[PDB]
RNA sequence: AAACUCCAUAUAUAUAAUUUUAAUUAUAUAUAAUUUUAUAUUAUUUAUUAAUAUAAAGAAAGGAAUUAAGACAAAUCAUAAU
């Protein structure tokens, strides 16, 4: 056929020659091939299949349907950690993401500095360390509609560097106090 | 039989073309400066019509081909292993049996060993430390020598990643399930179930590292292991938490690359047969195609070039993020006002807009459930009644 | 992602255990035979051998009772025999139903016995023709040798209906 | 069937018997290199100094 | 260029390879039903494509007419009678008919089809035998001796390095190739 | 080789990663009658320099389990690791379904490419029954994995004339087997289900036909000339059956209307090669 | 099957008069011959089945 | 909400050695439409505009699934669970 002992031995494991062998021997030479259009058997990309590989092919040892081990020579015995990680860089991280860090999480100052220098391009380092806090009003505020009283968050807070530099924010959340006084807090900073 | 008279024939045509009784007609070169080159067009046109039959009978590429493209092939493919959900995977019990009987009581014993499969995931250690091992639905595989039971399986607390490798040294109360469940000599419970089902069991439990990568799971374990941050109110915290587990994805974004990456493959994968099409059969003479029913271009490897395990085979694959999610607490969590409760936490999107500018068609699971989405209730029990968590999520 | 792919050939033994239970040959005829004679003596097919090595945990569900309500118990585990020294049964009539295709059939019963029984010829008569239809009518309930005698003689009028256990 | 005929009609009269090995061969191969090997579409994947070139 | 892909390879990026019928005749019938086409007739292109190696003539995937059973029931678990929903369950049927080969090259089709079944199907074969009209059915000895002497030519073993066996393969051979098993048929 | 892990004796100069495997396969396997080995214990020490853990904290363990790793640490597990925020190293169980239907297609397409060629080796050369010696076909039912009772139903299917019998033989045996022939086809048909088994059924079958050829052959005292064949069967057959037999006329045929074919030397002239 | 001749039709291997007992079944068969006129230049074959008498 | 989807529509391609014939068929895949233009007339955010007129080209015209939030302390503790 196409190859008969063209280094075919370098090329694939002794294991499987006889395979090709009779492949070659069986299957008769201008063979009127066609492509399948209605049922898909093949592998949209190009492989010898001369490979087991991870993630892509059932991990040996381990139970699973279409498996040829019996019950006597699976040689999985540990399930504390994920079979069959991921290929390649090991993550999925889709265009333009960042894994999860801890991103000032301790305070909410950091998240507010970042926002509004993305936003009006003001110091984040000033609004981080140079400025006081402090909450003046925390009052739940309802309106009345149709479905029925709708409560709402209301904070106004002041912040200040204690050296000149002062202004009050007000912010309103439907869902939690935080969410509140993190918007008055970004009103202030931008009304100082 | 052979041209060397029929060359004279159309030169007498040519005789007639000027006149029927003229010697001849314009002749720059007698009838050869120009004759012969639209000789060739003509025949080059056939290699047109044939080589564009050639390209189209040997056509095959996944679906996502955007219309606006101009190089996309007429051909697509949505059932590509990869970009769809087999429906097989719909219904909990996956089995044909010509005896009508014997299949409806495999479901039931498919039903009842699921629920002992439940009960048996519990677990103590001192008395003061109660392991619950979150586990979703079983799916049975019924092939016709072997039965196979998979589930997806979530422990409540891995062992601690700072601590060091001191768990290679003894074997963890979920290790130990697992052992039994299918690699004990003579005693596995795939033996006894074997007894049942009159055919050779196999169990599967994969893991999960999270609980929001499955609708059963994360459902049960707020059901079951998280009453105490809801049962008299929703704690901040947790709701905080349960808000932010993951980022707000582009789903826009998301969707347009993947577009523009399966557009990617089909044109590469027409290039390397166009390029095998006129590079290539040159030593081969033409008519050997026999394009009548043989369609055989070239090495495999040339059809396929620059596809490999590597690239194709992730880029690809659907159902990869999770860009929604709803929650909804329903029932008498509350001590106060001794009414119903509703809460609902909605997040991100539940639409699939990779759908919305590709060919690649959404497929209705049980004919109501979109392919995007899994969803999940369950109903536990406190001292007021009665409670559901339902948990929605949307894949993209 | 590079690992060896380990090949074994598919030898007729290999697939062995899955040929056609009912085939058009006097050797599937036999091979199903000895494969029905290891199900029946409960070798370990369909599940993992039994090796000396586990000596308390060593049960099976394979109870004459098993599925069956009628006697009335809990799961019985019976302790399971080894690999070896298990006792394999060949019913003589198994193989004579399975392999070769021997049956029964109710061997008439003839106006000697219904005349011995009554003197009448009318009731001789009756009994013969109800006889014939039992005989033909009841082979094709799926039923033991036994226990189809004896509910042909009943209802021919042999046996007494007492010795259907009334 | 008009036609064909006629024209196959006239090769065992033109065979004769001249020399034609080297001619047919030149042809077979003008024939391979033009008809057959025409490249449709090629390829992997200055100053305008005259103005109203296509007047 | 770059390394060789062998025939074996290279066919299963095309259609299964057919062999034709030179005879005619119609020795097995093999129906594959499920609910779900796509394992159906991925099995089905399997079974064409062992058939070709293994030198039996299969016909090809005759998709025979779908089964629709259907239900209508309440959506309500107490009285809401006008409003009614339908339920329904496909059963597709693909066909594949085996001429002109051996029954013993048939029944190792079976087996390994068996062996590499997929979730979700079922066979369904109907196997003719062409006999005479009178058969001499009382062979014992040469009879079993002859059959026994086939199941030890078929089920042999030449290669102790590759290759796969079966336990309970082994003791059926073993317990046909006993002494016991002889006196067995006529002990009586 | 596979036994190695139930001697915990041999377990003497393996690397670290094999005594591990193995120390846990014994754990896996004899679950519940595992018990302390010194032997166990003295290959496991050597394992310190491995997983970088003392041979105190090794024996310590071995002696205790999971209670000993609790008194390693302080309290129990305390921080909620379920609400996690995601790393991206991991994928969905939808995604894993998907991923293992391209794990499974794998698998076929390696058997289909290096496993189905290795079964050319018992090819055989097809011995066609002789079909004037073998007229009679039994057929037989297979339902693979399953108990369907219809599995022990044989058929068995002839053509009359076919039978080796004179004219007067041939008619009594259509008389005596009334509705199982149809003369439209000369089929003769009869099945067997009433023994368990399809060995039976067979051999019924084939003592039927026996019975009834016997008695077809037996004309000394009756031929039953007198007495045609009945079709009334055949005739309730067809009625329940469409037909499509009307045939298109043939003098309403016109093959000097058909297409002809044009002339065009592009293929005189290029079919030479 | 329709091939150029005089008006004949013959409707499954039957007489249009003796299948179609309904006039305008007959006049629906004739309507494109008589739009294009060549009601008699056509024999017509036809062979049918499902239905009844108008859809046929 | 629309689309995506299922039953229907047309075309193709693939299977059936047309004796499971219904090839006038079966069901796998893809394409097509939530139709295009051309001049007419009223008009009019001026042409970039709709409502019609209907030369033309098209096989192309339906059906059901899906019924949000809030409510009526609507029905359901007799489907089961509480
Ligand atoms: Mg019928
Ligand atoms: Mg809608
Ligand atoms: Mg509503
Ligand atoms: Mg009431
Ligand atoms: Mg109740």
């Amino acid at each position: 056929q196409h190859y008969d002992e063209s280094l075919l031995s370098r090329y694939y494991p002794e294991s499987l020659l006889k395979s090709i062998k009779l492949a070659q021997q069986t299957i008769p030479e201008d063979t009127k091939f066609r492509v399948s259009r209605n049922v898909e058997f093949a592998p949209p990309y190009l492989d010898d299949f001369t490979k087991i590989h991870p993630f892509w092919d059932y991990k040996p040892g381990m139970p699973h349907l279409h498996a040829q081990e019996e019950n006597n020579n699976f040689s999985i015995f540990r399930w504390d950690q994920v079979q069959q990680p991921l290929p390649g860089e090991g993550n999925i991280l889709p265009p333009g993401v960042s894994l999860p860090n801890d991103g000032g999480r301790k305070s909410k100052s950091a998240d507010v500095a970042a926002g509004l220098h993305k936003q009006t391009g003001v110091d984040p380092d000033y609004i981080t360390r140079k400025l006081t806090m402090k909450p003046l009003v925390m009052k739940r505020v309802s309106n009345q509609t149709g479905k029925g009283k709708i409560a709402s968050f209301y904070a106004l807070v002041v912040v200040g560097d204690k050296n000149g530099m002062v202004g009050l924010g007000e912010g309103k959340s439907r869902e939690e106090m935080s969410k509140a006084i993190f918007k008055a807090h970004w009103d202030a900073v931008r009304n100082l | 039989l052979k041209l060397l008279n029929m060359i004279l024939s159309m030169m007498n045509k040519t005789n007639n073309n000027n006149n029927i009784i003229i010697n001849n007609t314009l002749d720059s070169l007698m009838n050869k400066k120009l004759l012969l080159k639209n000789m060739l067009l003509d025949m080059n046109n056939k290699k047109m019509n044939n080589m564009k039959r050639m390209l189209n009978n040997n056509n095959m590429n996944p679906a996502g081909a955007n219309p606006v493209v101009h190089r996309i092939g007429p051909a697509g493919n949505i059932n590509n292993k990869l970009q769809h959900l087999n429906n097989m995977n719909n219904w909990n019990t996956q089995i044909y049996n010509y005896n009508k009987n014997m299949e409806i009581m495999n479901t039931m014993n498919d039903k009842l060993i699921n629920k002992l499969l439940y009960k048996m995931m519990t677990l103590k250690l001192n008395n003061m430390n109660i392991n619950k091992i979150i586990m979703s639905k079983t799916i049975n595989q019924h092939s016709l020598n072997k039965l196979n039971i998979k589930f997806y399986y979530y422990n409540n607390d891995i062992n601690n990643n700072n601590n060091n490798n001191n768990n290679n040294y003894y074997m963890n109360m979920m290790n130990k399930l697992m052992n039994i469940m299918n690699n004990n000599m003579n005693n596995n419970l795939c033996n006894i179930l074997s007894y049942y089902y009159k055919k050779k069991v196999t169990i599967e439990p994969i893991k999960l590292s999270y609980i929001y990568l499955n609708s059963d799971i994360f459902s049960k374990y707020i059901s079951l292991n998280d009453m105490d941050k809801y049962n008299n109110g929703i704690l901040t915290n947790y709701q905080r938490m349960l808000n932010n587990i993951m980022p707000k994805l582009n789903d826009h974004n998301i969707s347009m690359n993947y577009i523009n990456n399966i557009n990617n493959i089909n044109n590469n994968k027409y290039n390397n047969m166009i390029n095998l099409l006129n590079n290539n059969n040159n030593i081969n003479n033409n008519n050997n195609y026999n394009n009548n029913n043989n369609n055989y271009i070239g090495n495999i490897n040339n059809i396929y070039n620059n596809m490999t395990i590597d690239n194709i085979p992730m880029d690809i694959l659907m159902y990869k993020y999770l860009v929604g999610w709803s929650i909804k607490f329903k029932g008498r969590l509350s001590n106060n006002n001794g009414r119903t409760s509703t809460t609902n936490l909605l997040n991100g999107t539940f639409n699939n807009k990779k759908y919305l500018w590709s060919n690649i068609n959404n497929n209705y699971k049980l004919n109501y459930i979109p392919s995007n989405h899994n969803l999940y209730n369950n109903s536990n029990i406190n001292k007021n009644g009665k409670y559901n968590i339902k948990v929605k999520l949307n894949f993209i | 992602v590079s690992s060896e792919y380990v090949l074994e050939e598919p030898t007729p033994l290999s697939l062995l255990e899955y040929t056609p239970q009912v085939f058009p040959t006097k050797e599937s005829r036999l091979v199903n035979f000895t494969l029905d004679s290891l199900k029946k003596s409960n070798y370990p097919i369909y599940r993992s051998p039994n090796l000396g090595i586990l000596k308390v945990h060593d049960f099976t569900l394979n109870t004459p009772n098993f599925g069956k309500y009628t006697p009335g118990s809990s799961l019985i585990f019976a302790k399971e025999p080894q690999l070896q020294n298990l006792l394999i049964e060949e019913d003589p009539e198994d193989f004579h139903r399975q392999v070769t295709g021997e049956y029964q059939l109710l061997k008439p019963y003839v106006k000697k016995d219904f005349e011995k029984l009554t003197k009448s010829k009318d009731t001789v008569s009756k009994l013969v023709q109800n006889s014939q239809v039992v005989r033909l009518s009841l082979q094709s309930v799926v039923m033991g040798s036994e226990e189809k005698k004896l509910v042909y003689d009943v209802c021919s009028g042999m046996k007494p209906i007492s010795e259907l256990q009334q | 069937d008009e036609i064909l005929p006629e024209l196959k009609k006239s090769l065992e009269q033109d065979k004769l018997s001249d020399k034609e090995q080297q001619l047919e061969a030149e042809l077979s191969d003008f024939f391979r290199n033009y008809a057959l090997l025409n490249k449709l579409f090629d390829s992997k994947t200055a100053t305008p100094t005259k103005p109203y070139p296509n007047l | 260029s770059t390394r060789p892909y062998p025939v074996n390879v290279e066919a299963v990026y095309y259609a299964p390879l057919k062999l034709p019928i030179k005879y005619g005749d119609l020795v097995a019938d093999i129906q594959l039903r499920s609910y779900d086409n796509e394992n159906l007739d991925f099995y089905s292109d399997f079974i064409l494509r062992t058939g070709y190696y293994l030198g039996i003539p299969l016909t090809g995937p005759k998709p025979l007419p779908t089964r629709r059973e259907r239900w209508t029931v309440i959506k309500s678990p107490f009285v809401h009678a006008k409003s009614k929903e339908n339920f329904e369950r496909h059963t597709h049927k693909r066909l594949i008919r085996a001429w002109d080969t051996n029954p013993e090259v048939l029944q190792m089709l079976i087996a390994y089809i068996t062996k590499h079944s997929m979730a979700g199907v079922g066979m369904k074969c109907n196997f003719f035998q062409r006999s005479e009209i009178s058969l001499d059915l009382g062979s014992d000895a040469n009879g079993l001796e002859k059959s026994l002497s086939n199941i030890d030519e078929l089920y042999s073993l030449r290669n102790d390095d590759k290759a796969q066996t079966s336990a309970v393969g082994q003791k059926v051979l073993e317990l046909l190739d006993s002494p016991d098993f002889k006196k067995h048929l006529e002990k009586k | 080789s596979a036994d190695l892990y139930m001697h915990p004796e041999k377990w003497k100069g393996l690397p670290p990663q094999r005594i591990l495997e193995l120390y846990w396969e014994r754990m896996a396997r004899l679950g519940s009658e595992y018990k302390p080995n010194k032997d166990e214990l003295n290959a496991l020490l050597t394992t310190s320099e491995y997983s970088n853990v003392p041979v105190n904290d090794i024996k310590k363990l071995y002696h205790r389990g999971e209670q000993g790793a609790i008194d390693i640490k302080g309290g129990n597990v305390n921080r909620d690791n379920s609400l996690r925020p995601f790393m991206f190293d991991e994928l969905p169980s939808q995604a894993q379904e998907l991923v293992a239907q391209h794990r499974e297609q794998r698998f076929y397409n390696r058997l289909a490419a290096y496993e189905l060629p290795l079964l050319a080796q018992y090819r055989q050369e097809y011995k066609r029954p002789s079909p004037e010696s073998h007229p009679v076909t039994y057929r037989y039912t297979s339902y693979v994995g399953e108990e369907h009772p219809n599995s022990r139903k044989v058929v068995l299917s002839v053509k009359t004339k076919e039978l080796g019998l004179e004219e007067k033989s041939l008619h009594k045996f259509r008389i005596l087997a009334r509705s199982r022939y149809d003369h439209t086809t000369d089929i003769f048909k009869m099945s067997s289900d009433k023994f368990e088994h399809a060995s039976q059924n067979a051999r019924y079958l084939h003592d039927i036909l026996q019975r009834l050829l016997a008695e077809s052959k037996d004309l000394t005292e009756d031929d039953f000339s007198d007495v045609p064949l009945d079709t009334r069967h055949t005739i309730a057959k067809s009625l329940r059956k469409k037909k499509r037999d009307y045939e298109f006329p043939e003098h309403w045929k016109r093959p000097e209307d058909a297409p002809k074919k044009k002339f065009d030397i592009v293929d005189q002239l290029l079919s030479t090669l | 099957f329709v091939v150029r001749g005089t008006g004949e039709i013959l409707v499954n291997g039957r007489q249009l008069n003796d299948y179609f007992l309904k006039m305008k079944d007959r006049e629906s068969i004739m309507y494109p011959l008589q739009v294009i006129e060549s009601v008699g230049k056509y024999n017509i074959f036809a062979t049918t089945s499902g239905g009844g008498p108008t859809g046929q």
